[PDB]
């Protein structure tokens, strides 16, 4: 099972209304204005989320009770050759004020991501943790982290090319990553 | 799961609220209330029943309670509403003068009150409701027009806010605005009916009376009476939409020629005026001017009055002139008016008393008991006092019929005197037997 | 303690 | 239907 | 001498001439985390010098009529220079601390604070609905502490003074005898004996590093054993300092600044 | 070891099985896994701050008849499921949930031997604690001044699931009571800190004191 949950798969981050059930989902918007507000932002809470519940990492986790190891977030950016820009990818781990705008998730475990000829970029969030093993359900002892992204510059496009694109994001484990004690999943349901 | 009761809560401003916060899980670890408020916290069973107390809602606000379930953080909101009335509801300032058969626009202006969807403007005239809205905008105006008749006469019109929170269990919070009263008029254009002398003279007291009818309203009006540049203080006497307004005048010497006497009557920005001219007056006396009075036959005689070549009347005076007299005859024209005056004097002529023997004979026989009248009569002017005394006491009975008897038998001094003189006569009476 | 019935 | 709906993609 | 002793960390000393010796609490000395026990694997920040120093806590005035004092580690440090900055910039943090408490009277004088450290030292909330109910302030009160009271006053209907640690103190406020708080790392100052306690603690948990936002380790609780007496006056009044020092700190996942909840 | 060496009793549980209109939440009953229920074992424990060790879990059932329907049922068969955190939690006593593909459960036909069975150390940290001077999640900056406070200490924090148990059979015409008590034993057993026993009487999960007796 460990070896399946290394696989990148892909997260449902924009599952907001009109985007859930749908491709949609899976695809994060980006444009060529420049803002200071969050492109994404994520609860690391990796089974009993939202957004990661029916990836398969969150699924095999949810199989299981306790977890430890290190996620590999993948970011894929779908936009045009001619589309340049530079990003800010972080996982700040818990118990101080949510990183809100860039300058307070900066000062967390951050990467500054260029788009370029390497399309895929990724940004591992380290096993910190108090406990050995965290919860897979949702937890305020085993606390996960937050994981945002930001602009560093902006997106620029130049003449005739599309001023807004998206980016794909995936989600696997790491080789230090590990679970146990076995339970029924909460995902299916059945008729009596 | 989670559950909030109640879900829906109207309170006042500034109130306290009780919240139920509760879940239904196995292990739910944490119970909590969103919001950012002060909020007593009591106890029922745990984390599966919680009551909260919020103190001081000020505005509307919308407490969730969240459960911290491990398998699942739920979460279950209620929604607080709370209520005010305006802070101020009224007309907006009109002229309190208005024109009768006339349009004027009412305009009531709310400021302020919550929740709007609840609250109604209304305009009245006196308990009658005339309009009614939903209030709009900030301040929320609501307007009407009213077509001034007379029946709007002591008409208060107001503005009412209805504030009904009877469908959220609460009541009917009403305000009022402060009265609008409609003063209304109507001045025809006629001048004022005035009554008074054309003439009048310096140093008395005159009358002056000003009227009118159909106006309204008559006690509101002003009445500016006055002649020349006095102005008077009138006694106004009101009526069925009508006045009367006496006053005295009294005029000095300044005063002298023709007067402007004026009746204004004014209401709002109207004034109906009468113009009318009273003429003071000074006529001196034309006086007779005689050169002597008192003259005797034949003296030449001026006359003269005095109070373009000067005019005398020249006459030699004879005795027929005696008694007669001269006249001095004038006229003033005061105010249109021609006003006459004139004096006569009596001139005096004289000539000294006369007692002729054919006048008054010296020498009467009549026979005892025979019908007779005794003649005598003395001339002059002034006409001279005459008097036939016997013994100094008994008188003839001259110029009457009488009856002779002894007793007029005797001798008589006939006197005639005047200032012009004295003439004795000797006049004997026999009285034969019958 | 308790039980339930 | 399997997945939830999340309420901004700037949820926590 | 046993009496006299110096201690020596970062650019801070102290110095007792009537000390009764010093302890180690469990007879282990502050150690960091070794690669086989480690748990967080980024690079741990460790302060040495700047955090591993004396902080002295603001004194406290023994009378006749006291009952006891409570302090808890790290809360008590929270606001204490580089070492609350370091403990609030990461999310996890470790430390052993040296503990000294200073209390001199004269030889006219009598008295003896029972200073024991306790881990995990949870005592019971001021009401009997509510189980364990202690607000972030309440539990959590720094460089003051709290006091121990004789008397248990409890809010049962209410938020705010249920809200709160009974304090009790013949029962440690967490219903356990007082006269049996010996089998935890402890001394004490007899006044006629020593002026001083010197506790040597180690990093005591169920994990290797913990969230210091979260839990208090240790708490250091100071009981009047004997009171507080003087020949002269009824109502006599003697210092008590308490100066706490951390050691072997490090710390793992560097954020933002924890600011919790405040007044 | 030698201490501890003694199987327990924890909770004891009501379960009915009948016929009657509002009793189906009646033939099954879900419990929370703590050590609380009871205060023998737990002041025992008490005495370590921490501790670390591998549970013996034994069942004993015992089931009666409740009013006048003393007639007849059948032998019952039990089932003692353990649903772990994250998990479906059971809407009836019959249903889809303990059908149990992963979820560990047992079965008991009622009049053999206690059945029992052997859990390792399956805590989230290095050792288990009695104890947790702390609090759940960080209450933050503008939240409430007076916020943390339900969410303090152990009780707030360990979380293990819950067990579920039910009996396997229908519903009869006379309605039969079982009740099932959890027996413990800690083995293979080290702790550490020891601290004072519980002098005066407990409240619940928590380390709290009445008025009346202390
Ligand atoms: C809804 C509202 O505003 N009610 C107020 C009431 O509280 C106050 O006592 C009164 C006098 O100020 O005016 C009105
Ligand atoms: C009797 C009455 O006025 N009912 C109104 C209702 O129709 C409206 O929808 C509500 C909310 O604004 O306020 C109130
Ligand atoms: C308004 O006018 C009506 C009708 O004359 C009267 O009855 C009512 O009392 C008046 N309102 C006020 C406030 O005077
Ligand atoms: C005032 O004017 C409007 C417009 O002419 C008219 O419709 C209305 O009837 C008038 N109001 C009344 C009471 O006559
Ligand atoms: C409106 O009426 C309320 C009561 O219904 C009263 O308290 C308030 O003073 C009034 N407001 C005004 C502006 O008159
Ligand atoms: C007003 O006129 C009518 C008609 O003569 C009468 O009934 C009423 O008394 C009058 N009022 C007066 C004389 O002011
Ligand atoms: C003078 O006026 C008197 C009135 O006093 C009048 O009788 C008389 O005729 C007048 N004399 C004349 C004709 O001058
Ligand atoms: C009269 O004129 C004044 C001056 O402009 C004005 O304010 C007032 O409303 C008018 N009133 C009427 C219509 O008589």
């Amino acid at each position: 099972m460990m070896e399946l949950a290394e696989i990148d798969t892909l997260i449902p981050m924009n599952a907001v209304d009109g985007k859930v059930n749908t491709m949609e989902m899976y695809q994060i918007p980006l444009n060529d204005n420049l803002s200071k507000a969050p492109i994404f932002c994520l609860s690391l809470s990796p089974a009993s989320d939202k957004r990661l519940s029916h990836t398969m990492l969150g699924e095999i986790l949810n199989y299981y009770t306790h977890w430890t190891g290190s996620i590999r977030f993948t970011f894929l950016f779908c936009g045009s050759m001619m589309a340049t820009g530079k990003l800010l990818l972080s996982y700040s781990p818990p118990g101080a004020k949510p990183p809100t705008n860039r300058k307070d998730a900066m000062l967390g475990t951050h990467i500054i991501w260029d788009l370029g000829l390497q399309s895929s970029c990724s940004m591992v969030a380290p096993w910190i943790s108090n406990t050995v093993y965290r919860r897979c359900a949702r937890d305020d002892f085993t606390e996960g982290g937050f994981i945002t992204c930001f602009y560093q510059t902006r997106i620029v496009v130049p003449a005739s090319t599309p001023t807004s694109m998206f980016m794909l994001g995936f989600v696997s484990a790491c080789p230090d990553f590990s679970v146990r004690l076995l339970k029924d999943t909460p995902h299916i349901s059945q008729s009596k | 799961q989670t559950s909030v009761s109640p879900s829906k809560v109207i309170l006042p401003r500034g109130g306290s609220v009780l919240v139920t916060c509760s879940t239904s899980c196995d292990q739910p670890m944490l119970l909590g209330i969103e919001t950012p408020l002060p909020k007593k916290e009591l106890l029922l069973p745990g984390n599966n029943r919680k009551v909260y107390e919020l103190s001081n809602v000020q505005e509307d606000s919308q407490p969730m309670c969240y459960s911290n379930c491990p398998d699942g953080q739920s979460t279950a909101k209620t929604f607080l509403t709370v209520y005010w009335t305006p802070e101020r509801v009224e007309l907006a300032p009109l002229p309190s003068w208005q024109p009768v058969g006339k349009n004027l626009t009412l305009r009531c202006q709310v400021e302020g009150g919550a929740p709007r969807a609840n609250l109604t403007v209304v305009l009245l005239r006196g308990e009658k409701e005339l309009k009614r809205e939903p209030a709009v905008g900030e301040p929320a105006e609501v307007t009407t027009t009213v077509l001034v008749r007379r029946d709007h006469h002591g008409a208060n019109f107001s503005c009412r806010t209805e504030l009904d929170l009877r469908p959220q269990g609460l009541e009917l919070f009403e305000n009022t605005s402060a009265p609008y009263q409609l003063q209304t008029f109507v001045l025809p254009a006629t001048p004022p009916q005035l009554v008074s002398p054309r003439v009048l003279e310096v140093d008395t007291q005159g009358t002056v009376v000003c009227s009118l009818d159909g106006l309204f309203p008559v006690s509101e009006a002003q009445v500016h009476l006055a002649l020349g540049d006095q102005r008077l203080n009138p006694t106004v006497t009101y009526g069925n939409d009508s006045f009367s307004a006496k006053a005295s005048v009294s005029v000095t010497a300044e005063d002298e020629g023709t007067q402007r006497l004026t009746c204004a009557v004014i209401l709002g920005n109207q004034s109906q005026e009468t113009l009318q001219t009273v003429t003071i007056y000074s006529f001196p006396a034309p006086n007779v001017i005689l050169t002597k009075p008192e003259v005797s036959e034949g003296t030449e005689v001026t006359v003269k009055c005095e109070a373009g070549p000067r005019a005398q009347l020249l006459l030699k005076a004879t005795p027929e002139d005696n008694g007669r007299s001269f006249s001095c005859s004038a006229t003033l024209e005061v105010a249109g008016q021609l006003i006459h005056k004139n004096q006569t004097r009596e001139l005096r002529v004289l000539y000294g008393p006369r007692l002729d023997e054919r006048d008054c004979p010296g020498n009467w026989t009549w026979p005892e008991n025979s019908q007779q009248t005794p003649m005598c009569q003395a001339w002059g002017n002034p006409l001279p006092e005459l008097k036939c005394l016997k013994d100094g006491t008994f008188p003839l009975p001259i110029g009457e019929s009488v009856t002779v008897t002894r007793d007029l038998e005797g001798t008589y001094l006939c006197r005639a005197r005047s200032t012009q003189g004295e003439v004795t006569r000797e006049v004997t009476v026999n009285v034969l037997s019958p | 303690l308790i039980g339930r019935t | 239907l399997p997945l939830t709906k999340v309420d901004s993609i700037t949820t926590f | 001498s046993d009496r006299v002793r110096q201690i020596t960390l970062g650019n801070s000393t102290i110095t007792t001439q009537e000390a009764a010796n010093a302890i180690v609490a469990y007879g282990e000395w502050p150690t960091y985390i070794n690669d086989s026990e480690a748990n967080p694997v980024d690079a741990p920040t460790e302060p040495d010098v700047s955090s591993n120093r004396f902080y002295t806590l603001e004194s406290v005035s023994w009378k006749t009529t006291s009952r006891g004092w409570w302090w808890k580690l790290p809360d008590c440090l929270k606001d204490m220079g580089m070492f609350g900055q370091n403990m609030y910039y990461h999310y996890l943090g470790r430390s052993g601390y040296t503990i000294h408490v200073q209390c001199n009277a004269s030889k006219f004088h009598q008295g003896a604070l029972g200073v024991f450290l306790i881990p995990e030292f949870v005592m019971a909330c001021n009401t009997e609905s509510k189980t364990s109910y202690v607000s972030y302030i309440n539990a959590n009160p720094g460089e003051r502490g709290g006091e121990f009271t004789n008397t248990y006053n409890p809010s049962n209907t209410d938020a705010s003074e249920g809200r709160k640690f009974a304090a009790l103190d013949y029962l440690l406020g967490s219903g356990v005898l007082a006269g049996n708080a010996f089998v935890y790392p402890h001394q004490i100052i007899n006044l006629r004996t020593n002026n001083s306690a010197t506790i040597v603690v180690p990093y005591v948990n169920s994990l290797v590093i913990d969230c210091m936002a979260k839990h208090n380790n240790w708490g250091i609780v100071i009981l009047p054993l004997a009171p507080l007496a003087f020949a002269a006056t009824s109502s006599p009044q003697v210092p008590i300092t308490v100066t706490i020092a951390p050691m072997c700190t490090e710390f793992n996942g560097l954020r933002n600044i924890t600011v919790p909840v405040h007044q | 070891e030698s201490f501890f060496g003694r199987a327990a009793c924890v909770t004891i549980l009501s379960l009915t099985n009948s016929s009657k209109s509002g009793e189906e939440k009646k033939h099954f009953n879900i419990w929370n896994i703590t050590y609380t229920d009871t205060v023998q074992l737990r002041r025992k424990l008490e005495f370590f701050t921490y501790s670390r060790f591998d549970l013996e879990m034994t069942f004993v059932f015992t089931e009666n008849y409740p009013s006048t329907a003393s007639g007849e049922v059948r032998n019952q068969v039990y089932q003692i499921m353990y649903i772990p955190p994250g998990a479906p939690r059971p809407s009836s006593w019959d249903d889809y949930t303990w059908q149990s593909s992963s979820n560990p459960s047992i079965f008991y036909m009622y009049g053999n031997a206690p059945p029992r069975m052997s859990i390792p150390y399956v805590g989230i940290a290095n050792a288990y604690s009695h104890f947790y001077d702390g609090f759940a999640r960080v209450p933050l900056e503008g939240e409430n001044t007076d916020a943390g406070d339900t969410f303090y200490g152990l009780v707030s924090i360990n979380d293990f699931g819950v067990l579920a148990v039910r009996a396997v059979n229908r519903s009869n015409p006379h309605t039969i009571h079982t009740s099932v008590r959890v027996y413990m034993k800690p083995k293979h057993i080290r702790c550490w800190c020891p601290r004072p026993p519980r002098a005066v009487l407990y409240r619940g999960e928590g380390v709290d004191m009445i008025s009346s007796a202390i």
